[PDB]
C-alpha cells in the first residue's frame, strides 16, 4: 500500500492507491483503502486486509453507538478508539491506519497510528510500504493552509511517485475530500498520474 | 396473594403485575399520537413542564435510537431512559453484525421479546412503558410500530398513547373512515405535522403554545425532532387556516 | 416491625431498622473515648469481662505503624474492619510507598460498611470504631458507624453511657486540643472524659486499656501494669 | 442482583394439581378459537385476527406462523408467549436436527422439542409456564400428514381434527359431526370455515380469519430451480383473497 | 494472505 | 429478597413426611392405571389411556408406554412432559453403559440411576419433584424377566405383578386373588386386561382406550423381542379374551 | 396489599413504594443546591453542627468527578457515597476510551441508569439520595438533579432536602428577576443566602455553609471548592439577608 | 479449485469447476463447489472441502432464522458479514475462501472473501489455484454492460481456462444464474468437456475367479 | 517395565511378565510383580512410562471393585476390557495421557471360556489366543504361530511359555530378570513359583 | 508419527445393479508388527453399512459412537436410519472435532429402503461427503486402489459380478501395500439379503 | 484433508 492524508484550509483530504497484493500477485487492482467510520471522519487503511476491515468495522458500531447517545464525536475520540483496538491487540494485529475528519470547530485533522498503536498528530501524514519512496518530496512540497486544488495536486504528485517505486502499490489514486461543503470522492487514473 | 407481587399466573390466569405496569404508561399525564404520510412519519407528544426551575430543554420523552428510527415513550422517565439505551444498544449492534440498519418493526419486536421475558421470568420487573417506533422503513415504508409491558406488538395506520387517548383513537378513526386510506396523502411532512397538531387539538379540546408540544418527524434516510420555533411555524401555519 | 426483616427494606418513613439494630449492639458495649491534641491522638476505652475467672475482652486494635482504633459492639465484626484497614495501609505502602491518610482509611470504612446495607442477604456491621492516627496533616480522630457515617472529630466517645464522657469533653474542648509536646496529659484528660460514664465501677488495672500515636510516637498499647500510672 | 430465584414457582398442591399449569390452562380458555383439521392430502389450521384497535394493521401480527417448510403452528392464549415460542421453536429445528442430520425435522419430533421447552418452564427455577397452548400441523416423508397439540404443561396428543380456546368445546362438537377419514384437503378447509363462524362476533372475512394449510409441495415458492430433488415447501399461508372466494361457496 |  | 415467594419444595412436615412427594403421589393417584405382570416366559405391560375424544389420532399415539432400549421398556402413571424427560435421560443412559463395557444395561442398574435422579430432587436444588410413577419391565441375562417401579420419592421395588396410578388398590386385591407363579404370558395378558376391566371408571374397556406390549422370548432361540401393539392388535386381544 | 415490602412490585395504581419510601430519607436529609449561571454551575449545602466537636471545614460533602464535575446530595450519605464511586468509575472509562473527558449530560444518564436499575430488582434496595450535580463541557454550563427512582431533569436552579420547598421558591425568584443570566460571583453569595434562609426549617442545630462551583472564566471550567476570601464574602453577604 | 463471479446487466452469476485433490489424486471427478446459502443468495468455495462446506451451511442455517425472525428475505451483505466475521474469528484456520453473489431488495451482489476474514467488491471475481488462468480470460474478455448470456459465456470460459491450464483443476463446469425479479437456476454440469472415452477391453471376470474361504447370511433386521 | 506375555489355551490364560525394574544403569529390583487382580477371576498385566504404570492400573482395580461390591456381581472379562479401553481411549486426548499398555487376562463364567485381550496406550484393543507387548512381540509372534495349537493344557502353555523365556533370554539385549508366570481359570488366579 | 498409517488397512465400496459391495482387508499392525488377522474394519447399523480405516482406536471409538447415536436415532424416530440420512450424521460427527479430529477414513454404503436406491459414500477425516455413483476408497493403499477400481470398474453389474470386481480390486491393491492384507472380508448387499464372505490371500 |  501507498496512502496519505493531507489537511488544509478548508479541510483535509485523504488519498491511496487501490492495489491489494497477495505475494507479488495483485489480488484486487481497484480496491477501496479510504474507509467511512463516520459522516466526516474517515480513515486509510494500510497492513493486513482482514485485520482493517475488521478494525473499521467495530469503530464505526463504536461510534454510531457514540453518536445515538451523546451526539458527533469528535476526529479525536474516533483515533482515540482505533488506538485502543491497536494498542490492545498489537500482538495479532498488521495495520497502519490514518484516520482523517472534518469538524466545524476543529477544521481538518490527521492523527496516524501505526503498528505499535501509538497515536500521532500532524498536519499531514503518509504510510503503507510506497510511503518510504516519498518522505524527500512530500516534506520539500507541503505546506500549510494550501487550497483544495494546490492539496489535490500534491497528493496526485505524491501518490504518483509511491505507486512509482513501489510495486506493492498501483491502480488508480482514489481521494476522499473533507469540508464544510460535504464529502466528495475523486478518482485518477494511470494515464492522467504516471506521465506527471 | 403472592401471585400479585411476581408475574406468576393469578387463578383466574392473569398477571397483575403486567396490569399494574399498564398503570404506570399513565404516571406522566402526556398523550401522543403518530401518523404516516407518503413521505414520512410524524409523532407528536404533549410536552408538561411543570415547575418553573426546570430547563425545559432537557425534557423530552422523544428518542433518536438510530439515524432511521425515532422512539416516543408514555410513561415515567427512568423506565423510558432504560428502554431508549437498550434499543440505541440493539439497533447498533443489529448493524454492525448484519450490515444494513435495524428496521422499525424488528426493533420493535426485539423490544417486546424483551418485554415478554420480564413478564415470565420472576427476578425482572417490566417496564412501566409503552414504546412507539416511527421510521420510513426501506422496504415498507413509512412505519409505526408499538410496544407494552405485555410484550406485545403490532403495526399501526396510525395511534395514540396516554390518559385521553380514546378520544384521539376515534378521532383518527372518523378521518381514516371518511378518507378511505390508510394515511396522510400529503407531499410534505410540515402538512402531515400540521394535520397531527390539528387532530389532537379537536380530540383534545385544547389549544397548543409552541412549548406545549414536541415534535418528531421521520423521513427518509433520517428522523428528527423540531425545535420550539419549528413548531411556532408550524402552529403560525394552522391559525392561517 | 414489618419492615425490620432485611437491610434490602425501606419503612414508610424511609428508615432502615436492620441498621438502626446495628447501631443498638453499640449502645449494649462498653464504653470507649477518642481525643486528639494537635501533636496526639488517644483512645482509652473500658474493658469488659464475664466473669472474675475471666480475661478482659481486648477493645483495642493495631492496623499500622501510625493508625489503629478502638472498637464497641460486636467483636468479630471489629476484627473484619481493621483487617480490612490493615490490608488498606498495606497497600498504599508497598505500591506508592505512602502512608494511609486517616481520611481515606475513614472513606475506605464508610464504603465498606455501606454495600452491606443495600444488597439481600448480607448484614451490616455490629460495632462502632474510633479511629486515630498521625499523617501528613497532623492528627485525627475519626467516629465509625456501620450505618457508614465516618465523622472526623476533636474527641468523642461510643458505646453504653457514653454521653457522660461525650459531654464532658464538649466543655473540656478548649483544654485539651491544646495539649500539645504532653503525651501523659493528654491521656490523663483521656481518663477522665471515659470516668463520667462508669457506674457501680471504676478503672482497674486489667480493666483501662490505652493507646497513643502522634508526631514521634508509633501507635502503640498500654495494657495492665504499664496502666496503673494513670489510675 | 442477578436472578435469585432458583427454586421452583410452580408445585404441587395437597390435592396434587399443579397451579400454575392448571392456570396457564385457564388463560388459554379466555385465548380466541384456533383449530386445525386433517385431511388424507393435508392438513389445514385456521384461526381468528380479532384486532386490538382498527388503526392496527392485523396483517403485521401473524398468528399462524411457518417453523419449517413442512411444519406451521397456531396458537390459543397469550400471544407474545407464543411468538419467542416460534422464535425458540425454529432454531431448534436447526440446531438439534438440520445441523445434524441435513434435513428438516419430522412434525412430531420438532413438536416433541417445543414439548421439552414448555415443559421446562412449568419445573425450572425462577419462571411461570407458558400461557398458551399450539395446534403444529405439519408433514415429513415417513409419517405423512399429521396434527398435533401442545399444553402450558408440556404434554402433545396428535389428533385427527380438534380446537382450543374460547369456543372450543361447541367447535369439538362441531367436527365430530364432519370429520371421516375420507376428506380431501378442499374439504376440511370448507369445514374449518364453518366451524370458526360459529365462534367468530363481527365481521367473517378474509381480513379477520387467518388460515394456513400444509399440502403439496408448492416449486414456485421454492426461490430457485435446478436442483431436482428439491421441491419447495408444503406449507402455505391462504391469502385474504383466497379466503373470500371460499367464503361465497359457503 | 492479502495486504494493503 | 425473593426468600418470600419460595414453597421449600425438599423439607420434612412435623410427622417425617416429604410435602410434595406426597402431594406428587396425590396427582398420579388420579391417572390412568397402567399394570405389570411377570410370567416365567414373559411380562405384561397394560395401561388405560386418559378419557379419549373420538376424534384423537389414536394409532400414531404414546402416551403410556415407552421403549428404553432393546430389552427394556416402561409403563408411565402421572404427568406425560415430566416422564419424557426422565425418559430420554434413561434411554441415553442405556447407550452409555453399552458404550462403556459392550453389554446391554443390567434391569437393575438402569432403574437405580432413574431413581437416583428423582431421589435427588427431593432432597436439593428447590426444585418441585417429578409427578411420575414407572413400571419397568425388561429382560438381561442376570435376572431374567423382571418388574419393577419408582415414584416421585425415587424409592424403587420388583414385584411378580403391580399397578400404578388410578384404583391400585383394588387393582393389587384381584392381581393378588389370580396371579400365580407358573403362569404363562398368555395367561397374564388375560390377567392384565380382565383386572382394567373391573377397575376402570369408564363404562366399558375399549381398543382405543389401551395401550398393551408384551416383552417375550418368542422370537427365535435365546433372545428376547418387545411387540407394542397396534389398536388392531389390541382390539383382537380384546376379543380374544371375550371382554367384548 | 403488602405491595410495599418489597423493592420492584408495582402496586395497583402503578407506583413502586420503595422509591417513594426512599424519598422520605432524601426528604429527612439536610438541605443542598445548585444554581446554574452565565459560564458554570454552583453546588451549596448545609452541614449540621452536631456538636461543638466536629472539627470545622473537615466533613467535606461535595464531592468531585473527574476533574470538571461537582455532585452534592441530601439523604443517606453513605449512598451518595456509593453513586459518586460508581460516577467516577463511569468516567475514567469514558476518558479512557473516547479520550475527552465525560460530556455532564452523558455523565448524567450514567448516574441515572445505575440508580433505575436499583428499581428493577428486589435484591437491591433503592438509593436513599436525591443528587445534584453538573459542571461545564465543550458545550457549556449543565446542571441536573436525580431521584431515588432514577428520575434526573436539567435545571436553572435545584434543591433538595428538608428545606427544599424554601430553597425552591428563592431560586424561582432569581430565575424571574435575572432572565439575561446570573454571574458565576453573583450565584456564589445568593447560594449563600438561599442556605441561611432554608435552614430556617432545621433550626435546633446551627450549621456550617459548604460552597463550590465550576465556572469557564473564574475556575477554568474546573470544580473547585470556595474558601477563605471568597467564601467569608458570601457568607457576610447572606447574615446581610437574614437581618 | 477454479471459481469465479460476473456481474450482469440485470444481476449475477458465478461458475465453478468439480474437481477435489489429495495431493496430486483426484479424490472428486464431479463434486459440487456451488452452495445455496438462501434460495438467491449463492456460494462459490475454495480452499479446504469441509470448511467450505460447513462455514457455508451454518451461515446459510443462520440467514433463514434471520430471515424468519424479520420477515424479509435475506440480503447478501448479511451473509457477507456473518461469514467474514466467522472467518475473522478463526485466523485464518477455517480454510473457506469463498465468492458470495445473490439477488435481494437492495439489488444485486458480488463479493469473495478470504480465509482470514477480508473482503473484496466486484464486477467480475477469481478464486482457487486456477484463478490466475481465470483471471487472465477476465481481464481479456470482461466489458461493462454484459447480457446474461454474455455473462454466462464470460464465466465458463473463465472457468475453463483453469480447467485446462490448471493441474488443481478440471472435469465440469457448474454454474448458477440469480437475476433480479426472478428464481435462481443452478445449472448442475452446464458443460461436460471432460467424458471419458471408451475403454478397450471389459475387465469383467469369469465367475469363481476368486478364492473365497468362508460365506455367511448377515442379519440386518430385528 | 518392558517384558509381558500372555497366551491363551483351551482352559486357562497364562500371564507371564519380567521382574526387572530399571532405571539410568542401575537394575533397582528383580522381583517386580507387573499385574493387579481386578477381580477373582480376571487378572491384568502392564507396561510403560514409570509411575503411569502402577497409577493407571491400580485406578482400573479400584473402579472394577467397586463395582462388585456394588451389584454383588462380577464383570466379565469382555466388560472389564472394554471398560478399561475406554479410559485408554479417553486419555490419549487429554493434556497428559497414561503410556501404559496391558494384557487383560479373564475366565469368563457364563461361557466357560478363557480370554485375553490386548489393549495399547491409544486404547487399542484386540482378543486374541497369545498376546505380547513391547519388543518382546518381535520374537514370539513368529515362534507362537508355529509352536501354539488351540487345544492346549495348562501344562502344554506353560512348555511354550518355556520357549518364549528362553528365546528372549538368548536374543534380547536386556537383563530383565526372569519372569512371574500367573494362571487364570475357572477356579481364579494363581501363581506358579519356579519359573 | 503419521497416525492414519499406524495401523494400516483399507476399506472399498461399489454400487451395482440394485445392490453395493464394501469390503475391507483384517491386518492390524504396529507399524512393520503385524499384531491381528481378525480386525474387521466394517459395521453396519440396521441395515445401513459402515467402514472404516485409519488409526484402529478411533475405528473401535467411532463404531461404539455411531452405534450409540443410531440407537437413538432409532428410539425417536421409530425406523432405521437410512444411508444419505447416516451419511449426514457422519459428517456433523467428524465436522464436530474439527481442530482435534479422528484420524479415520470412513466409508458409507447401502440401500435406501424407500426408493431402493444404491448408496455409497466417503468422508475425509473431518466430515467432508464424498458421494459417487461408481466406487470410493479408503486406507493405506488408496492409491492402488483407485488404480485398480478406476479400470476393473464397469456400471450396473450383477452381484455376483460386482463381488468379483470388488474382490481383485482390493486383493490387487492390499499385496501392493505392506500396511494392508492378512486377510479380507466382502459384503455383498441387496435389498434385502446380504452375504459376506471372506476371501483367500496372500498372508505376507 | 482435500481440496478445491
Ligand atoms: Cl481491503
Ligand atoms: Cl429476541
Ligand atoms: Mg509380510
Amino acid at each position: 500500500t501507498s496512502i496519505m492524508a493531507v489537511t488544509f484550509k478548508d479541510g483535509v483530504i485523504l488519498g491511496a492507491d487501490s492495489r491489494t497484493t497477495t505475494g507479488a500477485y495483485i489480488a484486487n487492482r481497484v480496491t477501496d483503502k479510504l474507509t467511512r467510520v463516520h459522516d466526516k471522519i474517515w480513515c486509510c487503511r494500510s497492513g493486513s486486509a482482514a485485520d482493517t476491515q475488521a478494525i473499521a468495522d467495530i469503530v464505526q458500531y463504536h461510534l454510531e453507538l457514540y453518536t445515538s447517545q451523546y451526539g458527533t464525536p469528535s476526529t479525536e475520540t474516533a483515533a482515540s478508539v482505533f488506538k485502543e483496538l491497536c494498542y490492545e491487540n498489537k500482538d495479532n494485529l498488521t495495520a497502519g491506519i490514518i484516520v482523517a475528519g472534518y469538524d466545524d470547530k476543529n477544521k481538518g485533522e490527521v492523527y496516524t497510528i501505526p503498528l505499535g498503536g501509538s497515536v500521532h498528530k500532524l498536519p499531514y501524514a503518509i504510510a503503507g510500504s510506497g510511503s518510504t519512496f516519498i518522505y524527500g518530496y512530500c516534506d520539500k512540497n507541503f505546506r500549510e493552509n494550501m487550497s483544495k486544488e494546490e492539496t489535490v495536486d500534491f497528493i496526485k504528485h505524491s501518490l504518483s511517485q509511491a505507486i512509482k517505486w513501489d510495486g506493492s502499490s498501483g491502480g488508480v489514486i482514489r481521494m476522499v475530500v473533507l469540508t464544510a461543503a460535504g464529502v466528495e470522492r475523486l478518482i485518477f487514473y494511470p494515464d492522467e498520474y504516471e506521465q506527471l | 396473594g403472592y401471585d400479585r407481587h411476581i408475574t406468576i399466573f393469578s387463578p383466574e390466569g392473569r398477571l397483575y403485575q403486567v396490569e399494574y405496569a399498564f398503570k404506570a404508561t399513565n404516571q406522566t399525564n402526556i398523550n401522543s399520537l403518530a401518523v404516516r404520510g407518503k413521505d414520512c412519519t410524524v409523532v407528536i407528544s404533549q410536552k408538561k413542564v411543570p415547575d418553573k426551575l426546570l430547563d425545559p430543554t432537557t425534557v423530552s420523552y422523544i428518542f433518536c435510537i438510530s439515524r432511521t428510527i425515532g422512539m416516543v415513550v408514555n410513561g415515567p422517565i427512568p423506565d423510558a431512559r432504560n428502554a431508549a439505551l437498550r434499543a440505541k444498544a440493539e439497533a447498533a449492534e443489529f448493524r454492525y453484525k448484519y450490515g444494513y440498519d435495524m428496521p422499525c418493526d424488528v426493533l420493535a419486536k426485539r423490544m417486546a421479546n424483551l418485554s415478554q421475558i420480564y413478564t415470565q421470568r420472576a427476578y425482572m420487573r417490566p417496564l412501566g412503558v409503552i414504546l412507539t417506533f416511527v421510521s420510513v422503513d426501506e422496504e415498507l415504508g413509512p412505519s409505526i410500530y408499538k410496544t407494552d409491558p405485555a410484550g406485545y406488538y403490532v403495526g399501526y395506520k396510525a395511534t395514540a398513547t396516554g390518559p385521553k387517548q380514546q378520544e384521539i383513537t376515534t378521532n383518527l378513526e372518523n378521518h381514516f373512515k371518511k378518507s378511505k386510506i390508510d394515511h396522510i396523502n400529503e407531499e410534505s411532512w410540515e402538512k402531515v405535522v400540521e394535520f397531527a397538531i390539528t387532530h389532537m387539538i379537536d380530540a383534545l379540546g385544547t389549544e397548543f403554545s409552541k412549548n406545549d408540544l414536541e415534535v418528531g418527524v421521520a423521513t427518509k434516510d433520517k428522523f428528527f425532532t423540531l425545535s420550539a420555533e419549528n413548531i411556532e411555524e408550524r402552529l403560525v401555519a394552522i391559525a392561517e387556516q | 416491625n414489618n419492615y425490620d426483616g432485611d437491610t434490602v427494606t425501606f419503612s414508610p418513613t424511609g428508615r432502615l431498622f436492620q441498621v438502626e439494630y446495628a447501631l443498638e449492639a453499640i449502645k449494649q458495649g462498653s464504653v470507649t473515648v477518642g481525643l486528639r491534641s494537635n501533636t496526639h491522638a488517644v483512645l482509652v476505652a473500658l474493658k469488659r469481662n464475664a466473669d472474675e475467672l475471666s480475661s478482659y475482652q481486648k477493645k483495642i486494635i493495631k492496623c499500622d505503624e501510625h493508625m489503629g482504633l478502638s472498637l464497641a459492639g460486636l467483636a468479630p465484626d471489629a476484627r473484619v474492619l481493621s483487617n480490612y484497614l490493615r490490608q488498606q495501609c498495606n497497600y498504599s505502602s508497598l505500591v506508592f510507598n505512602r502512608k494511609l491518610a486517616v481520611e481515606r482509611a475513614g472513606h475506605l470504612l464508610c464504603d465498606k460498611a455501606q454495600k452491606n446495607t443495600q444488597s439481600y442477604g448480607g448484614r451490616p456491621y455490629g460495632v462502632g470504631l474510633l479511629i486515630i492516627g498521625y499523617d501528613k496533616s497532623g492528627a485525627h480522630l475519626l467516629e465509625f458507624q456501620p450505618s457508614g457515617n465516618v465523622t472526623e472529630l476533636y474527641g468523642t466517645a461510643i458505646g453504653a453511657r457514653s454521653q457522660g464522657a461525650k459531654t464532658y469533653l464538649e466543655r473540656t474542648l478548649d483544654t485539651f486540643i491544646k495539649i500539645d509536646g504532653n503525651p501523659d496529659e493528654l491521656i490523663k484528660a483521656g481518663v477522665e472524659a471515659i470516668s463520667q460514664s462508669l457506674r457501680d465501677e471504676s478503672l482497674t488495672v486489667d480493666n483501662l486499656s490505652i493507646a497513643i500515636v502522634g508526631k514521634d510516637t508509633p501507635f502503640t498499647i498500654y495494657d495492665g501494669e504499664a496502666v496503673a500510672k494513670y489510675i | 442482583m442477578t436472578d435469585r430465584y432458583s427454586f421452583s414457582l410452580t408445585t404441587f398442591s395437597p390435592s396434587g394439581k399443579l397451579g400454575q399449569i392448571d392456570y396457564a390452562l385457564t388463560a388459554v380458555k379466555q385465548g380466541v378459537t384456533s383449530l386445525g383439521i386433517k385431511a388424507t392430502n393435508g392438513v389445514v389450521i385456521a384461526t381468528e385476527k380479532k384486532s386490538s384497535s382498527p388503526l392496527a394493521m392485523s396483517e403485521t401480527l401473524s398468528k399462524v406462523s411457518l417453523l419449517t417448510p413442512d411444519i406451521g403452528a397456531v396458537y390459543s392464549g397469550m400471544g407474545p408467549d407464543y411468538r419467542v415460542l416460534v422464535d425458540k421453536s425454529r432454531k431448534v429445528a436447526h440446531t438439534s436436527y438440520k445441523r445434524i442430520y441435513g434435513e428438516y425435522p419430522p412434525t412430531k419430533l420438532l413438536v416433541s422439542e417445543v414439548a421439552k421447552i414448555m415443559q421446562e418452564a412449568t419445573q425450572s427455577g425462577g419462571v411461570r409456564p407458558f400461557g398458551v397452548s399450539l395446534l403444529i400441523a405439519g408433514h415429513d416423508e415417513f409419517n405423512g400428514f399429521s396434527l398435533y397439540q401442545v399444553d402450558p404443561s408440556g404434554s402433545y396428543f396428535p389428533w385427527k381434527a380438534t380446537a382450543i380456546g374460547k369456543g372450543s368445546v361447541a367447535a369439538k362438537t362441531f367436527l365430530e359431526k364432519r370429520w371421516n377419514d375420507e376428506l380431501e384437503l378442499e374439504d376440511a378447509i370448507h369445514i374449518a370455515l364453518l366451524t370458526l363462524k360459529e365462534s367468530v362476533e363481527g365481521e367473517f372475512n378474509g381480513d379477520t380469519i387467518e388460515l394456513a394449510i400444509i399440502g403439496d409441495e408448492n416449486p414456485d415458492l421454492l426461490g430457485y430451480t435446478g436442483i431436482p430433488t428439491d421441491k419447495g415447501p408444503r406449507f402455505r399461508k391462504l391469502t385474504s383473497q383466497e379466503i373470500n372466494d371460499r367464503l361465497e361457496a359457503l | 494472505a492479502p495486504l494493503x | 429478597g425473593s426468600r418470600r415467594y419460595d414453597s421449600r419444595t425438599t423439607i420434612f412436615s412435623p410427622e417425617g413426611r416429604l410435602y410434595q412427594v406426597e402431594y406428587a403421589l396425590e396427582s398420579i393417584s388420579h391417572a390412568g392405571t397402567a399394570i405389570g405382570i411377570m410370567a416365567s416366559d414373559g411380562i405384561v405391560l397394560a395401561a388405560e389411556r386418559k378419557v379419549t375424544s373420538t376424534l384423537l389420532e389414536q394409532d400414531t399415539s404414546t402416551e403410556k408406554l415407552y421403549k428404553l432400549n432393546d430389552k427394556i421398556a416402561v409403563a408411565v402413571a402421572g404427568l406425560t412432559a415430566d416422564a419424557e424427560i426422565l425418559i430420554n435421560t434413561a434411554r441415553i443412559h442405556a447407550q452409555n453403559y453399552l458404550k462403556t463395557y459392550n453389554e446391554d444395561i443390567p434391569v437393575e442398574i438402569l432403574v437405580r440411576r432413574l431413581s437416583d435422579i428423582k431421589q435427588g430432587y427431593t432432597q436439593h436444588g428447590g426444585l418441585r419433584p417429578f409427578g411420575v410413577s414407572f413400571i419397568y419391565a425388561g429382560y438381561d441375562d442376570r435376572y431374567g424377566y423382571q418388574l419393577y417401579t419408582s415414584n416421585p420419592s425415587g424409592n424403587y421395588t420388583g414385584w411378580k405383578a403391580i399397578s400404578v396410578g388410578a384404583n391400585t388398590s383394588a387393582a393389587q386385591t384381584l392381581l393378588q386373588m389370580d396371579y400365580k407363579d407358573d403362569m404363562k404370558v398368555d395367561d397374564a395378558i388375560e390377567l392384565a386386561l380382565k383386572t382394567l376391566s373391573k377397575t376402570t371408571d369408564s363404562s366399558a374397556l375399549t381398543y382405543d382406550r389401551l395401550e398393551f406390549a408384551t416383552i417375550r422370548k418368542g422370537a427365535n432361540d435365546g433372545e428376547v423381542y418387545q411387540k407394542i401393539f397396534k389398536p388392531q392388535e389390541i382390539k383382537d386381544i380384546l376379543v380374544k379374551t371375550g371382554i367384548t | 396489599t403488602g405491595y410495599d415490602l418489597s423493592n420492584s412490585v408495582f402496586s395497583p395504581d402503578g407506583r413502586n413504594f420503595q422509591v417513594e419510601y426512599a424519598v422520605k430519607a432524601v426528604e429527612n436529609g439536610t438541605t443542598s443546591i445548585g444554581i446554574k449561571c452565565n459560564d458554570g454551575v454552583v453546588f451549596a449545602v448545609e452541614k449540621l453542627i452536631t456538636s461543638k466537636l466536629l472539627v470545622p471545614q473537615k466533613n467535606v460533602k461535595i464531592q468531585v468527578v473527574d476533574r470538571h464535575i461537582g455532585c452534592v446530595y441530601s439523604g443517606l450519605i453513605p449512598d451518595g457515597r456509593h453513586l459518586v464511586n460508581r460516577g467516577r468509575e463511569e468516567a475514567a472509562s469514558f476518558k479512557k476510551l473516547y479520550k475527552t473527558p465525560i460530556p455532564i449530560p452523558a455523565f448524567a444518564d450514567r448516574l441515572g441508569q445505575y440508580v433505575q436499575a436499583h428499581t428493577l430488582y428486589n435484591s437491591v434496595r433503592p438509593f436513599g439520595v436525591s443528587t445534584i450535580f453538573g459542571g461545564v463541557d465543550k458545550n457549556g454550563a449543565h446542571l441536573y438533579m436525580l431521584e431515588p427512582s432514577g428520575s434526573y431533569w436539567g435545571y436553572k436552579g435545584a434543591a433538595t432536602g428538608k428545606g427544599r420547598q424554601s430553597a425552591k421558591a428563592e431560586l424561582e425568584k432569581l430565575v424571574d428577576h435575572h432572565p439575561e443570566g446570573l454571574s458565576a460571583r453573583e450565584a456564589v453569595k445568593q447560594a449563600a443566602k438561599i442556605i441561611y434562609l432554608a435552614h430556617e426549617d432545621n433550626k435546633e442545630k446551627d450549621f456550617e455553609l459548604e460552597i463550590s462551583w465550576c465556572s469557564l472564566s473564574e475556575t477554568n471550567g474546573l470544580h473547585k471548592f470556595v474558601k477563605g476570601d471568597l467564601l467569608q464574602e458570601a457568607i457576610d453577604f447572606a447574615q446581610k439577608e437574614i437581618n | 479449485t477454479t471459481i469465479v463471479g460476473v456481474k450482469f446487466n440485470n444481476g449475477v452469476v458465478i461458475a465453478a469447476d468439480t474437481r477435489s485433490t489429495q495431493g496430486p489424486i483426484v479424490a472428486d471427478k464431479n463434486c459440487a463447489k456451488l452452495h445455496r446459502i438462501s434460495p438467491k443468495i449463492w456460494c462459490a468455495g475454495a480452499g479446504t472441502a469441509a470448511d467450505t462446506e460447513a462455514v457455508t451451511q451454518l451461515i446459510g442455517s443462520n440467514i433463514e432464522l434471520h430471515s424468519l425472525y424479520t420477515s424479509r428475505e435475506p440480503r447478501v451483505v448479511s451473509a457477507l458479514q456473518m461469514l467474514k466475521q466467522h472467518l475473522f474469528k478463526y485466523q485464518g484456520h477455517i480454510g473457506a475462501y469463498l465468492i458470495v453473489a445473490g439477488v435481494d431488495p437492495t439489488g444485486s451482489h458480488l463479493f469473495s472473501i478470504h480465509a482470514h476474514g477480508s473482503t473484496d467488491v466486484g464486477y467480475y471475481l477469481s478464486l482457487g489455484s486456477g484463478s490466475l488462468a481465470a483471471m487472465a480470460v477476465l481481464e481479456s474478455h470482461w466489458k461493462q454492460d454484459l447480457t446474461k448470456e454474455e455473462a454466462i459465456k464470460l464465466a465458463s470460459d473463465a472457468i475453463q481456462a483453469g480447467i485446462w491450464n490448471d493441474l488443481g483443476s478440471g472435469s465440469n463446469v457448474d454454474v448458477c444464474v440469480m437475476e433480479i425479479g426472478k428464481d435462481a437456476e443452478y445449472l448442475r454440469n452446464y458443460l461436460t468437456p471432460n467424458v471419458r472415452e471408451e475403454k478397450q477391453k471389459s475387465y469383467k471376470f469369469p465367475r469363481g475367479t476368486t478364492a473365497v474361504l468362508k460365506e455367511s447370511i448377515v442379519n440386518i433386521c430385528d | 517395565m518392558d517384558i509381558i506375555l500372555g497366551i491363551r489355551v483351551q482352559d486357562s490364560v497364562i500371564l507371564a511378565s519380567s521382574k526387572a525394574v530399571t532405571r539410568g544403569i542401575s537394575v533397582l529390583k528383580d522381583s517386580d510383580d507387573k499385574t493387579r487382580q481386578l477381580s477373582p477371576h480376571t487378572l491384568m498385566s502392564f507396561a510403560g512410562e514409570a509411575g503411569d504404570t502402577v497409577q493407571f492400573a491400580e485406578y482400573i482395580q479400584a473402579n472394577i471393585q467397586l463395582y462388585s461390591i456394588r451389584e454383588d456381581y462380577e464383570l466379565s472379562p469382555q466388560a472389564v476390557s472394554s471398560f478399561v479401553r475406554q479410559e485408554l481411549a479417553k486419555s490419549i486426548r487429554s493434556r497428559r495421557p497414561y503410556q501404559v499398555n496391558v494384557l487383560i487376562g479373564g475366565y469368563d463364567k457364563k461361557k466357560n471360556k478363557p480370554e485375553l485381550y490386548q489393549i495399547d496406550y491409544l486404547g487399542t484393543k484386540v482378543e486374541l489366543p497369545y498376546g505380547a507387548h513391547g519388543y518382546s512381540g518381535f520374537y514370539t509372534f513368529s515362534l507362537l504361530d508355529h509352536h501354539y495349537r488351540p487345544d492346549m493344557t495348562t501344562e502344554e502353555g506353560l512348555d511354550l511359555l518355556k520357549l518364549c523365556v528362553q528365546e528372549l533370554e538368548k536374543r534380547m539385549p536386556m537383563d530383565f530378570k526372569g519372569v512371574i508366570v500367573k494362571i487364570v481359570d475357572k477356579d481364579g488366579i494363581r501363581q506358579v513359583d519356579d519359573f | 508419527s503419521d497416525p492414519s498409517s499406524i495401523n494400516g488397512g483399507i476399506v472399498v465400496a461399489m454400487t451395482g445393479k440394485d445392490c453395493v459391495a464394501i469390503a475391507c482387508d483384517l491386518r492390524l499392525g504396529s507399524q512393520s508388527l503385524g499384531v491381528s488377522n481378525k480386525f474387521e474394519k466394517i459395521f453396519h447399523y440396521g441395515h445401513v453399512f459402515l467402514g472404516i480405516t485409519g488409526l484402529a482406536t478411533d475405528v473401535t471409538t467411532l463404531n461404539e459412537m455411531f452405534r450409540y447415536k443410531t440407537n437413538l436415532y432409532k428410539l425417536k424416530e421409530e425406523r432405521a436410519i437410512e444411508p444419505e440420512t447416516f451419511t449426514q450424521l457422519v459428517s456433523s460427527s467428524l465436522y464436530e472435532r474439527r481442530f482435534g479430529p479422528y484420524f479415520v477414513g470412513p466409508v458409507v454404503a447401502g440401500i435406501n429402503s424407500k426408493s431402493g436406491k444404491p448408496f455409497i459414500a466417503g468422508f475425509d477425516l473431518i466430515g467432508c461427503i464424498d458421494e459417487a455413483k461408481d466406487f470410493i476408497v479408503s486406507g493405506t493403499a488408496s492409491d492402488q486402489l483407485f488404480g485398480m477400481c478406476e479400470s476393473l470398474y464397469e456400471p450396473n453389474l450383477e452381484p455376483e459380478d460386482l463381488f468379483e470386481t470388488i474382490s481383485q480390486a482390493l486383493l490387487n491393491a492390499a499385496d501392493r501395500d505392506a500396511l494392508s492384507g492378512w486377510g479380507a472380508v466382502v459384503y455383498i448387499i441387496k435389498k434385502d439379503e446380504v452375504v459376506k464372505r471372506y476371501l483367500k490371500m496372500r498372508q505376507d
